[PDB]
RNA sequence: AGGGGAUCGAAGAUGAUCAGAUACCGUCGUAGUCUUAACCAUAAACUAUGCCGACUAGGGAUCGGGUGGUGUUUUUCUUAUGACCCACUCGGCACCUUACGAGAAAUCAAAGUCUUUGGGUUCUGGGGGGAGUAUGGUCGCAAGGCUGAAACUUAAAGGAAUUG
C-alpha cells in the first residue's frame, strides 16, 4: 500500500460498492456507475454536476440492486419516503 | 445438538456477509460471543451491534459494514504456548500486515497482538480478518 | 423451382433501401433503372434483379414489409403515429364522468393527501371456477 | 434534494389512476417489491402510485445526467409499447429498438446493429431479458418498467406500474418523456400540461388503425 | 463435518484410526510384515550370489518381438531358484 | 450416470410398492413404474354403429363403452409405440403430449 | 505493420485521440476492452511468450481434423498479466490470435510487502487462491530474495507478472497446463479482490472517462 | 463371468471342498 | 417339523425352433408359493447421498395440525357444524426456476457455507486383479453369514462428458 518513505506505491486505488462497501474488481463486468444530476430550485438539471453511486455486479446479478439504490437515494435524501428501513 | 454457540454465531455472520447483508441475527448469545464482538467492533470489522434479553438466552443483532471478509472459529480450543502463536498466525491469517487470531488468555478474550504485548497466551478461540 | 437465391434478394433490398423514389411498377422500367444505377455483369442477373424488385414494388404498394426501411415510409409512419384523438380517453370523460375503483385505492388517494374525484365501490371477494 | 415543485400534481395522479396503473399487479407477488400497498380481496395488489411517480422522477434525473442523448437507448419487444418507445426516442435524442432485439447488438462489435449506450431503458424485463443480459455484459444500467411480478435481475431503477395494459405503459413512457424534457430545460417550467397530449403514445393495433384510416379517408 | 473426531480428548481414537488405516499402504504393510525377508527371493537384499543351472530364451511381451536371453540361477544364500536377465548383446555366451 | 432424477420409477418415499403384471408380456413391475393407460372404447367401431343402429329394436338406445386400465411392462410399451424415446432435454417435459385436437 | 486502426467502440476512439492516458483509469471503472490496439498503445512493452502448442484432434467419418491450442502469456514484468488461449488451424495464426486474446485479457496485479515495507513491493499483498477445473493453486507471500518457487509454467507467468518472490502450492492435476495457467491467472487477478485494512478509506468516485469525453467519441 | 456367477461357482467349489474335507475327517 | 394343497410354478416330464438348445415359446408338473412354532440375517436392504445441529433463494402446489376471516355455499327456520374459497403458520413426501456457491463433470438448494481449509460425531476406501479366494476364528442343523490375508502379476482398470 504505502511505501516506508510515504509514496502511494500501490498501482491504482479501485472503487468500492457504494451499496455493500465491497471492492469492484478490474474486470467486474456487471458493475454500474449510476449518475444522478442535481436540480436547481426552479426545476432544471445543472449540467456537469451529479451525485454518483457505484453498484457492484454481484448485487445487480442478485436482483436487489433496486432496493439498495433506493435506500441510498433516501439516505442522500433524493427520494421521499420510498424505502422503509422497517420492512 | 448445538455444540458451540460461537461456531453458530460466526457461521451466521460469515454466511450473511457472503450473501451481502448488512445485519445478522445471532440466535443464541453468550459472554464469549459478546467479547468476540467487542474485539471485532474495536478493530472496526463490525458496525453497531445490539443485545436483546429474552430471559432464556440473549439474541444479538450485528450491523456489519462489509469490511469483514471472513471470520471463523477454531472449534477445538487448542492450547497454544507463547511460541506456537506465531505458527498459528502463519497458518490462519493471510498476511502478517493485518488479520488477528482472537484467543482467550487469563487476562481475558483478546487478539493475538494485544496478547503478545501483555506477554500472555492461552487457548485459541478463532480468527478474524 | 424459381426461388431467387441470396444475391438477387440482397441486391433488390439494397436498391429499394437506397433508391425508393425512382423505382416503378413496370418491369422494363425497373430493368433500365437497375441497368443505370447498378453495375451488373450479365444481363440475365439484371433481369432477375428487375423481376424481384418489381415484386417488391407490388409488395410495398400492398403494404409496408419487413426488413426494408426507406426514408419515405418513415413519412407514412409519421402520418399514422401523429394522429391523435382530440379528447383523451383517460381525462375523466368517459363512463359518465366517473372514475370507478375499489376501496383500497381510495384509501391510497386519501393517504397521499390530494383531492381526486373518486367513486368507491367494493368488489365481491368471490373467486369463480374460471 | 428536489423542491416542492417536484411533488405530484393532482393532474398527473389523476392521469395515472385513470390509466389503471394501480391495477397492474397479478395474483403472484415477489419479495423483490415493497411497492405494494394493499391486497384487494379480489386478488389484485395495488401499486403505491406515489412511490411509482417518485421512481419516474428519479429515472428522469438519471437520463438527464447523461449529456449525449443518443447514449440513451429505449428497447421494447412487447408489441404493446414499441410504438411508445418509437415516439419517446423521437421526442428526445434517444435511440429506439422495437420488437426483435438482434441479440449481440451490445457485445459483438462487428455487428452493424452495434450500439454502445451509456444508459438503456427496457419496457419489460420478462420480454427483453436478452437486452438485460447483454447490458450486464458491458456495464450498462437498465431503467426497466418492471411489474410487481417481473423479475428484478440486473435492473437498477425499477419503475413499478402495469405492463399487462397498453394504457399504463404508454402513459408511463409519456411521463418519463415529459419529465426528461422538462429537466433538460427546453420546456419552460413544470406547471402547465405539456402541449403533446398523452394518448398520442398509446399503442395502435391494426384493426384500430384500420378504423381510423377509414375515418380519415371518409372526409 | 469431516467425520473424524476433533475434540481435545480424542487423541486415542485418532491415533488408533491412523494406525489402523496405515495398513492400506502397500509399502507400510510390506515393511511391518517383513515380506521382504520371509518370502522375497532376496532377504531384503540388493544383491546375492548364485549358481547358473541352465539358460533360457524367454519370448517378449505383446508389441515386442524378440527373445530375451535369461538364465535360471539357484541362489546360494537360501536355495530358491529364480530366473534372471543378462544385459547386452554378446553376454550369454560369456556366462559359463 | 443418472439417467433420470426421479429414477423413472416415481416412488420417492415408500420403500417398496406392490407390483402389478403387464397386460402384454405378463411381467411383474412396480405399480408406480407401470406406464398405465386407460382404454375407453366402444363395444363396436365407428364402422359398425350404422348396422347396429338400424338392426336395433330400441330406437334411441346408445351403445355402452368398455372400460379397462392397461398396465404395461416398459419393454412391451416401447415396442408397441405407446411410449416414445425423447431427446435428453425433452425428457423432463412432464405434461402429457399436447392434444392434437385443438 | 500498418497500424491504421480505424477505431470502433468509444474507448478505441478516445485512446486514439489521446484523452486516455494510462490503464490506471481503464481499470478504475471496469472499462471493457474489445480492441487489442488499446492495450498495445497504453503499454508498449508487452513481452510475449508462447507456453504450449497442444495438438487436438476432432474426428469426422473421414480422417481426423487436427487443430492447435496455443496457450500464451504476456506481460510487462511491471504488474500486468494476460493469458491467451486459442485454437486455430495453422500455428502462426494460432499464436497470433492467442496473443491478441491475451492482450485483451490483460489484468493488473497487487504487489505487496512480506513485512516491514522497504523501498518497493516484491511479493503479493496477501494469500490468494485460484481454482480452475480441478487444479487449485495457492499463491502465498514470500520474503525478499526467496525466489519464485513454482512449476516452470507458473514461474514464468509470475516472472512476466513482475513479482520477485512468491511461494506456490498447487493441488489436483496441474499436469493439464491450460487449466493450471487459468487457475494461476484467476488467483493472481484476485489479489485486488480482497479488502485490506490499508485500502479502507472511502473514495469520492471520480467521474468515468467515457462520460467526460463522450463528445470526442462517436466520430462524425 | 458375471460377478454373480463367479460367486456361485466359488460357492459350489467350496461345497465340494467341504464334502472332501468331511470325507477325509 | 405340523396344518393346507386354488393359481403359479424352480427341478423334472415333455411338444416345437435350431447346426446343436436338457434355452427363449407351448402343455403338464414335485419343492416353494399360503399358513403355525423354530432357524437363517443376505439383496441394485438405492436417495447407490450416516446422524444431530445453525445459516444461505425465490415459486407455487400437496398431506396433517392450528389460526383468523361479517368469505362461499349448504339447512334444521338460522346459529353450530361439516365441505369448500382467501391469507398465514408448524411439520412431511416431493416438485419448479436460478447460482450468486459447489463440483472432473452428469448434476446438487444440498453434494453450498472446504486453500478464506476446524459445529459434534460414528463407519469405510488408498491402482486393478489375485479375491471377498486361502487360512484361522465365531455364528448356523445345513445352505451359508460375519471377520479376512498374502505370494504373484499387471500399466492401467475406472468416472464424466465430446465427436465419429
Ligand atoms: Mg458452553
Ligand atoms: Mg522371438
Ligand atoms: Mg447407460
Ligand atoms: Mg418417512
Ligand atoms: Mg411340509
Ligand atoms: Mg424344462
Ligand atoms: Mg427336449
Ligand atoms: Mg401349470
Ligand atoms: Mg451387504
Ligand atoms: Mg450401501
Ligand atoms: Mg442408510
Ligand atoms: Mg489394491
Ligand atoms: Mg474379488
Ligand atoms: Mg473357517
Ligand atoms: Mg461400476
Ligand atoms: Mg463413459
Ligand atoms: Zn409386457
Amino acid at each position: 500500500m504505502e511505501n516506508d518513505k510515504g509514496q502511494l506505491v500501490e498501482l491504482y486505488v479501485p472503487r468500492k460498492c457504494s451499496a455493500t462497501n465491497r471492492i469492484i474488481k478490474a474486470k467486474d463486468h456487471s458493475s454500474v456507475q449510476i449518475n444522478i444530476a442535481q436540480v436547481d430550485e426552479e426545476g432544471r438539471a445543472i449540467p456537469g454536476e451529479y451525485v454518483t453511486y457505484a453498484l457492484s455486479g454481484y448485487i445487480r446479478a442478485r436482483g436487489e440492486a433496486d432496493d439498495s439504490l433506493n435506500r441510498l437515494a433516501q439516505q442522500d435524501g433524493l427520494l421521499k419516503n420510498v424505502w422503509s428501513y422497517s420492512r | 445438538t448445538r455444540t458451540s454457540v460461537l461456531a453458530d454465531a460466526l457461521n451466521a455472520i460469515n454466511n450473511a456477509e457472503k450473501t451481502g447483508k448488512r445485519q445478522v441475527l445471532i440466535r443464541p448469545s453468550s459472554k464469549v460471543i459478546i467479547k468476540f464482538l467487542q474485539v471485532m467492533q474495536k478493530h472496526g470489522y463490525i458496525g453497531e451491534f445490539e443485545y436483546i434479553d429474552d430471559h432464556r438466552s440473549g439474541k444479538i443483532v450485528v450491523q456489519l459494514n462489509g469490511r469483514l471478509n471472513k471470520c471463523g472459529v477454531i472449534s477445538p480450543r487448542f492450547n497454544v504456548k507463547i511460541a506456537d502463536v506465531e505458527k498459528w498466525t502463519a497458518n490462519l491469517l493471510p498476511a502478517r500486515q493485518f488479520g488477528y487470531v482472537i484467543l482467550t488468555t487469563s487476562a481475558g478474550i483478546m487478539d493475538h497482538e494485544e496478547a503478545h504485548r501483555k506477554h500472555v497466551s492461552g487457548k485459541i478461540l478463532g480468527f478474524v480478518y | 423451382g424459381r426461388v431467387r437465391t441470396k444475391t438477387v434478394k440482397r441486391a433488390s433490398k439494397a436498391l429499394i433501401e437506397k433508391y425508393y423514389p425512382k423505382l416503378t411498377m413496370d418491369f422494363q422500367t425497373n430493368k433500365r433503372l437497375c441497368d443505370e444505377i447498378a453495375t451488373i455483369q450479365s444481363k440475365r442477373l439484371r433481369n432477375k434483379i428487375a423481376g424481384y424488385t418489381t415484386h417488391l414494388m407490388k409488395r410495398i404498394q400492398k403494404g409496408p414489409v419487413r426488413g426494408i426501411s426507406f426514408k419515405l415510409q418513415e413519412e407514412e409512419r409519421e402520418r399514422k403515429d401523429q394522429y391523435v384523438p382530440d379528447v383523451s380517453a383517460l381525462d375523466l370523460s368517459h363512463s359518465n364522468d366517473v372514475l370507478n375503483v375499489d376501496t383500497q385505492t381510495a384509501e391510497l388517494v386519501n393517504s397521499l393527501g390530494l383531492k381526486l374525484p373518486l367513486s368507491v365501490s367494493s368488489v365481491s371477494a368471490v373467486r369463480d371456477r374460471r | 434534494s428536489l423542491p416542492s415543485t417536484f411533488d405530484l400534481t393532482s393532474e398527473d395522479a389523476q392521469l395515472l389512476l385513470a390509466a389503471r396503473v394501480h391495477l397492474g399487479a397479478k395474483n403472484v407477488q415477489v419479495h423483490q417489491e415493497p411497492y405494494v400497498y394493499k391486497a384487494r380481496p379480489d386478488g389484485v395488489n395495488v401499486i403505491n402510485v406515489g412511490k411509482t411517480w417518485e421512481k419516474i422522477v428519479l429515472a428522469a434525473r438519471i437520463i438527464a445526467a447523461i449529456p449525449n442523448p443518443e447514449d440513451v437507448v429505449a428497447i421494447s419487444s412487447r408489441t404493446y409499447g414499441q410504438r411508445a418507445v418509437l415516439k419517446y426516442a423521437a421526442h428526445t435524442g434517444a435511440t429506439p429498438i422495437a420488437g426483435r432485439f438482434t441479440p449481440g447488438s451490445f457485445t459483438n462489435y462487428i455487428t452493424r446493429s452495434f450500439k454502445e449506450p451509456r444508459l438503456v431503458i427496457v419496457t419489460d424485463p420478462r420480454s427483453d431479458a436478452q437486452a438485460i443480459k447483454e447490458s450486464s455484459y458491458v456495464n450498462i444500467p437498465v431503467i426497466a418498467l418492471t411489474d410487481l411480478d417481473s423479475p428484478s435481475e440486473y435492473v437498477d431503477v425499477a419503475i413499478p406500474c402495469n405492463n399487462r395494459g397498453k394504457h399504463s405503459i404508454g402513459l408511463i413512457w409519456y411521463l418519463l418523456a415529459r419529465e426528461v424534457l422538462r429537466l433538460r430545460g427546453a420546456l419552460p417550467d413544470r406547471t402547465q400540461p405539456w402541449a403533446i397530449m398523452p394518448d398520442l403514445y398509446f399503442y395502435r393495433n391494426p384493426e384500430e388503425i384500420e378504423q381510423q384510416t377509414a375515418e380519415e379517408e371518409a372526409v | 463435518g469431516k467425520g473424524k473426531p476433533r475434540g481435545l480428548n480424542s487423541a486415542r481414537k485418532l491415533r488408533v484410526h491412523r494406525r489402523n488405516n496405515r495398513w492400506a499402504e502397500t509399502t507400510y504393510k510390506k515393511r511391518l510384515l517383513g515380506t521382504a525377508f520371509k518370502s522375497s527371493p532376496f532377504g531384503g537384499s540388493s544383491h546375492a550370489k548364485g549358481i547358473v543351472l541352465e539358460k533360457i530364451g524367454i519370448e517378449s511381451k505383446q508389441p515386442n518381438s524378440a527373445i530375451r536371453k535369461c538364465v535360471r540361477v539357484q541362489l546360494i544364500k537360501n536355495g530358491k531358484k529364480v530366473t534372471a536377465f543378462v544385459p547386452n548383446d554378446g553376454c550369454l555366451n560369456f556366462v559359463d | 450416470p443418472k439417467k433420470r432424477a426421479s429414477n423413472g420409477r416415481n416412488k420417492k418415499g415408500r420403500g417398496h410398492v406392490k407390483p402389478v403384471r403387464c397386460v402384454n408380456c405378463s411381467r411383474s413391475v412396480p405399480k408406480d413404474k407401470a406406464i398405465k393407460r386407460m382404454a375407453i372404447r366402444n363395444i363396436v367401431e365407428a364402422a359398425a354403429i350404422r348396422d347396429l343402429s338400424e338392426a336395433s329394436v330400441y330406437a334411441e338406445y346408445a351403445l355402452p363403452k368398455t372400460y379397462n386400465k392397461l398396465h404395461y411392462c416398459i419393454s412391451c410399451a416401447i415396442h408397441a409405440r405407446i411410449v416414445r424415446v425423447r431427446s435428453r432435454t425433452d425428457r423432463r417435459i412432464r405434461a402429457p403430449p399436447q392434444r392434437p385436437r385443438f | 505493420e500498418e497500424k491504421g486502426w480505424v477505431p470502433v467502440t468509444k474507448l478505441g476512439r478516445l485512446v486514439k485521440a489521446g484523452k486516455i492516458s494510462s490503464i490506471e483509469e481503464i481499470f478504475l471503472h471496469s472499462l471493457p476492452v474489445k480492441e487489442f490496439q488499446i492495450i498495445d498503445q497504453l503499454l508498449p512493452n508487452l513481452k510475449d511468450e508462447v507456453m504450449n502448442i497442444k495438438p487436438v484432434q476432432k474426428q469426422t467419418r473421414a480422417g481426423q481434423r487436427t487443430r492447435f491450442k496455443a496457450v500464451v502469456v504476456v506481460g510487462d514484468s511491471n504488474g500486468h498479466v494476460g493469458l491467451g488461449i486459442k485454437t486455430a488451424k495453422e500455428v502462426a495464426g494460432a499464436i497470433r490470435a492467442g496473443i491478441i486474446i491475451a492482450k485483451l485479457s490483460v489484468i493488473p496485479i497487487r504487489r505487496g510487502y512480506w513485512g516491514t515495507n522497504l523501498g518497493q513491493p516484491h511479493s503479493l499483498a496477501t494469500k490468494t487462491s485460484g481454482k480452475c477445473g480441478s487444479v487449485s493453486v495457492r499463491l502465498i507471500p514470500a520474503p525478499r530474495g526467496s525466489g519464485i518457487v513454482a512449476s516452470p509454467a507458473v514461474k514464468k507467468l509470475m516472472q512476466l507478472a513482475g513479482v520477485e518472490d512468491v511461494y506456490t502450492s498447487s493441488t489436483g492435476s496441474t499436469r493439464t497446463l491450460e487449466n493450471t495457467l487459468k487457475a494461476a491467472f484467476v488467483a493472481i487477478g484476485n489479489t485486488y479482490g480482497f479488502l485490506t485494512p490499508n485500502l479502507w478509506e472511502v473514495q469520492a468516485l471520480t467521474p468515468s472517462p467515457m462520460d467526460v469525453y463522450a463528445d470526442y467519441a462517436t466520430a462524425s | 463371468m458375471r460377478a454373480k456367477w463367479r460367486k456361485k461357482r466359488t460357492r459350489r467349489l467350496k461345497r465340494k471342498r467341504r464334502k472332501v474335507r468331511a470325507r477325509s475327517k
